[PDB]
């Protein structure tokens, strides 16, 4: 998880990367806030 | 004269799990089973 040749060669677990392109991993914009919004009721239900 | 197909680059974790860390955990109980599939995939896009 260093540079992205330390992924590249960590995929192919070889300490020797040859010319190439290679595929390592995908990303993802993790979250940064997160908006819950249920209905516009309140009452309590009567388990009570 | 057919010359080639559209290359497809389907991915495990997301396909299968959709971002579920537990979803993800337990696929890796299965082992190198997918990489299998994600080079099978990089393959036929070269070859294409």
């Amino acid at each position: 998880a260093l540079d992205p040749l330390s992924e590249t060669k960590c995929t192919l677990k070889s300490f020797t990367v040859e010319k190439g392109i290679y595929q390592t991993s995908n990303f993802r914009v993790q979250p940064t806030e997160s908006i819950v919004r249920f209905p516009n009721v309140t009452n309590l239900c009567p388990f009570h | 004269l057919p010359v080639s197909m559209t290359k497809t680059s389907v991915d495990c974790t997301m396909y299968i799990c959709g971002d579920s860390t537990e979803c993800s955990n337990l696929l890796l109980q299965y082992g190198s089973f997918c990489t299998q599939l994600k080079r099978a995939l990089t393959g036929i896009a070269v070859e294409q």
